[PDB]
């Protein structure tokens, strides 16, 4: 989840690449 | 002469006058002495009853529910020293449930070493506030009374004139005495220890309370440490060894001491008799001596105890190694914590768990001194080998500089520990190597250290802007992982004479941080020139139940105004 | 790049930064 | 006292958490 | 006719306005309706833009994040309607975090069915307190609004004159409007069931919100339940099938919706299209009629969901087996029990465990209507089935009068539970049989239920003592089995002129009971007269570690006080408004002390004074100023006034006045007013 | 014969009653 | 012992008849 | 705030058992 990782672990580019198209 | 009676250690006496007889010439009687559950009694079953043969008991003395005595002088009217070494719950001197008993007069009472004096539900007992117990005894903040006569405020208890001292202590002149007769007697402020005289001169360097000459050992009344002879001694010449702190005694006695087991067969170690040797020491067949050997087991019973004070902890005097449990309950008022170190664990291991259960006024554990191991071979239910509970002022477990901890198996209980914060506790589960075994809920994560803000944030101020009218303080923003769980900003504000030691702040907009501009700040108008204030800041945050992003506290700041 | 636990604005400007065109779309069926 | 503010905020909050959850994934399919 | 343009079921639109042609043309929306991150848009890309086509949406809306917009009255000027059957934590109008967002313009929005409406974070939005969400809304304190505008307060939101209603609300009149230009219709109060037309008649009983011509269903705007071509409708007519609360529908509508998953295939009950069929039916390959037979479950993903509002519930609408575990977390503010019972446990089992943590509001568990079997397959960590933390208002879990309880495997974990009470507790036990499993510290016997004595032990009066000043009670005096626990007696008093609802006493000596003459009480001085309070005691006792002895309570009682001598007559007046008749008027005193009988009146004949009569008025200096016995007296019944009669002309009266709150026995009276009046001459 | 809990001068008086004649010695050892 | 025979549960004279000689 | 009047409540509880505890058991040795 959003918080789950961006909150709870912290956010890579590549984990927010796929969040990318 | 200085004791012509006898010892007759300690026997206690129930159900009639009969067996009294059994302790009337003895001078000084060895161990303890309680006199107890005679109801049908009368007063006239004790003016035909004195000893004055008595001076000095060694350890204490208790009245419990004797009817038709209204007195004590009578009975003993020259006791005058309770020495105090077997204790008895930090008192070794129990009035207590006595029906009848009005007064007192124990004018010849001087000193008592070591213990305190209990007195409850006594309806009739006057004369109360007229005794000094500083005169008598040092920690007179142990001494508890209540449910008396006295209680009900209706007792004169005067004397005809000048005589009894009166003297200031909290609010006036009080003055001092045991009867409308019987002055209490003070030594001047030079003949404390050893004690005075009648007209007031100092008794010898040996004497204790009273002398009948003043400076003469050979004409003391009281010892002061030890009896040899007609002579009060400072210890023990060749070839004489101490016996109970108060004696010297030759090979020969103490030796014939043993020969009677066949309760407490003795020994002779650092020229005293005495009853055992400690750990990593042996007898000897020739005279009992504790010669040192290579490689002292306390054995309880069922390997449980219940410790609870100073009569509880003379009973592991000395111990190194314990085959058992220990549960540490003290419902207590008053830190015993020295006289607990003078007797404690001295030892490594425990076989069995530990437990501590709501004691209150333990502050710390520094009396455990060298433990380093649990084995913990009987456990807590529900598999614990630590126990801690309901602490009210326990903040410091130990410095973990030094001291080590040694955790075999068991887990670990705490909860309602409000001054014990979270650090130290994480701290003991680093050092026992047992991090790896605590469930959730383990740890009483809303309860255990919730009094003080402990754990490790520390607010900065920026800027500072005095004046005689305002105040105002600009500190670093602290942001948390989670910015949201900020909530506010707890400020303590006070003015500060000495320097021996409220509002709220919104939390400013975080948006970033190249240039954070939110240096957040508090006007303060209530302000006195040349006034000194205290004032601290704390970080009013969101609780979460995982590991909560600490929060952080100011320094005390101390700001003088205009 | 920012190593920090992210939520609120901040994570929606930093997901903005991060996908500048297109970036997600919306048929979970069509 | 004031407890149902602290919990109201952290309403807020899930209210934030859920319209997130909602943006997150109609992207990742693969 | 009534809905010119289509269906067009929703899609949500994203990052720039060229996906929104394609959803013009059409009236009504079924589903939602979002639209969110738009950055790069402009104030210039809405002004040749507009849909008036749409005017009800079904399930909800959504605006989310998009530059440049500051206005809805052109992109939709004739949304009306909301029926909120998709909700969205229990709102349906999502209003967020719009940068720009300064107005609204939707006066066209007449009925938001079910839902509420939450706006926050949208700095520019004003003309919000002239809304009044009571026309459109029923529950208006699910609305949340913060974050604005208005809440630094610089707009004036106002119009020019009159046109938009000022309804006074709590403090003043509120002027209804939704821009400077738009008022707020306001129908009358008894058009308010289907809306009202402009000049203000009633609709037709199938019309809602809007009519076109007053009493016509097919001159309607929006249906109230049903719509048929060109008429609203109460129901579908034979062989027509309601569709989504909304449509008839027929048999082939519904038929052909299934031959498309070859995704809610679709079949046919209660004259109504529905997805799918409760347990003990089977479908029907002739016309897919959920039929009864012998014999729904509702598998988890994960065998776990969180729920926490009507979003979550919905997905276990009608469901009868779960197959996992149950996890209720709701952070709230608000009772949605009855929303939350609506689509909630008609149900027996759950086969994995059951969680309850941090939920607020929810005062019980009474919604779990069938609820009987936990199967607890799988645990919660620490071997339990069943959890409990922080429930700030639980009290009752259920009567256990009918409700039941089985429980297979696993523990109980209850903590933090200020309002609930170890009695039920144990009763749960009871009727789970699983007694004979909790250890230590399953419950916290320190915070469940720790803000009221709750559990068995009742305390009852013997004498009761009462005075004007004085108030004395007598009691019987519990003792626990352990006697020495009992610290002392709370007792809580107050007054209460309605009937809808501190000191403490030392405890006596016990010491026996054949004659235990230590009956406790407690002396009151502080009374008012004739002044009824409310008084109730509670036991103080020792709290142990053990299953510990309850302690007592006391009923609430309420006794009323006495009186006394009332107060001064207030503002004695004495005209004399004739030559014998004399008015004399006075204010209620300021204590009463008592219900007041009557008023004693004493008038006194004053004679002139003695002295005038030997002085010379024929000399100069003639200046004339203007001006037991039984006195004549009147006992003044239920009036606050007294004119008195046969009186002489040119003489002074001494008046004594007294009220009385007591007649018949020994007249309890006033302490004396005086006044002094005249006559007018004949 | 009183059936219930038991402590202080209730005790006390109960055990004197149950005792009257000698009842209770102190010889632990001697 | 004392209160766990008379006080946890509740003694009996058979059992203070031992508290007799 | 005065709860050690609470606990010094129970701590004379405490030291009435005590001594209680000391007169029950030197009688029963059979
Ligand atoms: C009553 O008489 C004694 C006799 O000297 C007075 O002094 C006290 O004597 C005891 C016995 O030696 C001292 O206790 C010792 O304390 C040390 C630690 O400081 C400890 O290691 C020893 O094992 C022993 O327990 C005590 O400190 C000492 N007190 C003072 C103030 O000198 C005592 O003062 C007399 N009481 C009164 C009220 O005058
Ligand atoms: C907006 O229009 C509706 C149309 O009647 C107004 O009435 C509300 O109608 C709904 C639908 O019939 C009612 O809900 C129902 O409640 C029963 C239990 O009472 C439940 O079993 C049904 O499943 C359904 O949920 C609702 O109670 C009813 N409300 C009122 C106050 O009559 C509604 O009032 C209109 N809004 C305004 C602000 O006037
Ligand atoms: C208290 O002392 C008297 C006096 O006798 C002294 O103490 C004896 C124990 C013994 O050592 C004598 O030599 C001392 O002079 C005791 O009375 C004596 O009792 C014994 C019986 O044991 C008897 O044979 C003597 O005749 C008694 N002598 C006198 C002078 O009365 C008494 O018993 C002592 N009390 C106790 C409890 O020991
Ligand atoms: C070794 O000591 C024993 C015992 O000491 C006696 O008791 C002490 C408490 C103290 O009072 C000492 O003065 C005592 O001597 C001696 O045995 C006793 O000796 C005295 C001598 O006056 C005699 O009257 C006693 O009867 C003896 N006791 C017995 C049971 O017979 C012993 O003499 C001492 N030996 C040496 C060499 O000093
Ligand atoms: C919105 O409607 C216009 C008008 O056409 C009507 O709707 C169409 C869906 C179709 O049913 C027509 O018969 C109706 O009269 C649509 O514009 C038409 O689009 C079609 C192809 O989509 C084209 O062949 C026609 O020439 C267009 N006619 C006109 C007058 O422009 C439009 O496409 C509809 N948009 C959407 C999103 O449905
Ligand atoms: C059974 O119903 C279908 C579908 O109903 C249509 O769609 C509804 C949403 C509503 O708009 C109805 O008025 C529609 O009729 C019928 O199929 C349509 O029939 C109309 C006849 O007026 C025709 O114009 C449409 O083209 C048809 N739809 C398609 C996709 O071809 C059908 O005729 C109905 N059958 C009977 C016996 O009533
Ligand atoms: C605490 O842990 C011990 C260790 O696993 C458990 O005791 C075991 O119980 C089983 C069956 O009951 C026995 O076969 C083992 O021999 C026991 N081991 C020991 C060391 O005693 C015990 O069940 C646990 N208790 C709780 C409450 O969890
Ligand atoms: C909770 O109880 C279960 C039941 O005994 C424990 O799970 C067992 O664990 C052992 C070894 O870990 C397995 O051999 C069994 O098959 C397990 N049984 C089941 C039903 O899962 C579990 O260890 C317990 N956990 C705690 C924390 O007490
Ligand atoms: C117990 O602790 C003693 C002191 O510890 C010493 O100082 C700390 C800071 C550590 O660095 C520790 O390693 C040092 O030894 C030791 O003398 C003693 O060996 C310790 N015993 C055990 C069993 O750890
Ligand atoms: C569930 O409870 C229903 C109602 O219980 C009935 O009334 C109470 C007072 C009890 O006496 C109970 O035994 C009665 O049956 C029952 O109809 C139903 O059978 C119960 N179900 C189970 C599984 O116990
Ligand atoms: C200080 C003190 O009490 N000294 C006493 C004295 O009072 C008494 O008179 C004498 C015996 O006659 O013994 C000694
Ligand atoms: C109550 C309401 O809005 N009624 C509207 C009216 O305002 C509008 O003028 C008309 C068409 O122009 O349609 C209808
Ligand atoms: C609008 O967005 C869609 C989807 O991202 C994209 O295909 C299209 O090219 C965009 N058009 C413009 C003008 O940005
Ligand atoms: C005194 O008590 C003891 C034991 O309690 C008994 O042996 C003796 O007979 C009693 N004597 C008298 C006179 O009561």
């Amino acid at each position: 989840g959003i918080v789950e990782q961006c909150c709870t672990s912290i956010c890579s580019l590549y984990q927010l690449e796929n969040y990318c198209n | 002469h200085l004791y012509p009676g006898e010892v007759c250690p300690g026997m206690d006496i129930r159900n009639n006058l009969t067996r009294l007889h059994e302790l009337e010439n003895c001078s000084v009687i060895e161990g303890h002495l309680q006199i107890l559950l005679m109801f049908k009694t009368r007063p006239e079953d004790f003016r035909d009853l004195s000893f004055p043969k008595l001076i000095m008991i060694t350890d204490y003395l208790l009245l419990f529910r004797v009817y038709g005595l209204e007195s004590l002088k009578d009975l003993f009217p020259n006791l005058t020293v309770i020495r105090g070494s077997r204790l008895f719950f930090n008192y070794a001197l129990v009035i207590f449930e006595m029906v009848h008993l009005k007064e007192l007069g124990l004018y010849n009472l001087m000193n008592i070493t070591r213990g305190s004096v209990r007195i409850e539900k006594n309806n009739e007992l006057c004369y109360l506030a007229t005794i000094d117990w500083s005169r008598i005894l040092d920690s007179v903040e142990d001494n508890h009374i209540v449910l008396n006569k006295d209680d009900n405020e209706e007792c004169g208890d005067i004397c005809p004139g000048t005589n009894c001292p009166a003297t200031v202590i909290n609010g006036q002149f009080v003055e001092r005495c045991w009867t409308h007769s019987h002055c209490q007697k003070v030594c001047p402020t030079i003949c404390k220890s050893h004690g005075c005289t009648a007209e007031g001169l100092c008794c010898h360097s040996e004497c204790l309370g009273n002398c009948s000459q003043p400076d003469d050992p050979t004409k003391c009344v009281a010892c002061r440490n030890f009896y040899l002879d007609g002579r009060c001694v400072e210890t023990c010449p060749p070839p004489y060894y101490h016996f109970q702190d108060w004696r010297c005694v030759n090979f020969s006695f103490c030796q014939d001491l043993h020969h009677k087991c066949k309760c407490h067969q003795y020994v002779i170690h650092n020229n005293k008799c005495i009853p055992e040797c400690p750990s990593g020491y042996t007898m000897n067949s020739s005279n009992l001596l504790c010669t040192p050997c290579l490689g002292k087991v306390c054995h309880l019973l069922e390997g449980e105890k219940t410790i609870d004070s100073v009569t509880s902890a003379q009973e592991l005097r000395g111990c190194t190694v314990i085959n058992g449990s220990l549960i540490i309950n003290i419902r207590g008022g008053n830190n015993l914590a020295a006289e607990l170190e003078a007797n404690l664990g001295l030892i490594e291991e425990i076989s069995g768990y530990l437990k501590i259960r709501r004691s209150y006024a333990l502050v710390s554990l520094s009396f455990f001194r060298k433990l380093r191991l649990i084995r913990g071979e009987t456990l807590e239910i529900g598999n614990y080998s630590f126990y801690a509970l309901d602490n009210q002022n326990l903040r410091q477990l130990w410095d973990w500089s030094k001291h080590n901890l040694t955790i075999t198996q068991g887990k670990l209980f705490f909860h309602y520990n409000p001054k014990l914060c979270l650090s130290e506790i994480h701290k003991m589960e680093e050092v026992s190597g047992t991090k790896g075994r605590q469930e959730r809920n383990d740890i009483a994560l809303k309860t255990n250290g919730d009094q003080a803000s402990c754990e490790n944030e520390l607010l900065k101020f920026s800027y500072i802007r005095t004046s005689f009218d305002k105040i105002l303080l600009r500190w670093e923003p602290y942001w948390p992982p989670d910015f949201r769980d900020l909530l506010g900003f707890m400020l303590f504000y006070k003015e500060a004479p000495y320097q021996n030691v409220v509002v709220d702040i919104d939390p400013p907009l975080r948006s970033n941080d190249p240039k954070s501009q939110n240096h957040p700040g508090w006007l303060m108008r209530g302000l006195k020139p040349w006034t000194q204030y205290a004032i601290f800041v704390k970080t009013l945050v969101t609780f979460s139940d995982e590991r909560r992003t600490y929060g952080a506290k100011s320094d005390i700041i101390y700001v003088q105004t205009d | 790049f920012v190593n920090q636990h992210l939520c609120g604005s901040h994570l929606v400007e930093a997901l903005y930064l991060v996908c500048g065109e297109r970036g997600f779309f919306y048929t979970p069926k069509a | 006292q004031i407890l149902k503010e602290l919990e109201e905020s952290s309403f807020r909050k899930t209210f934030e958490d859920y319209l997130h959850n909602v943006v997150f994934v109609p992207r990742p399919s693969r």
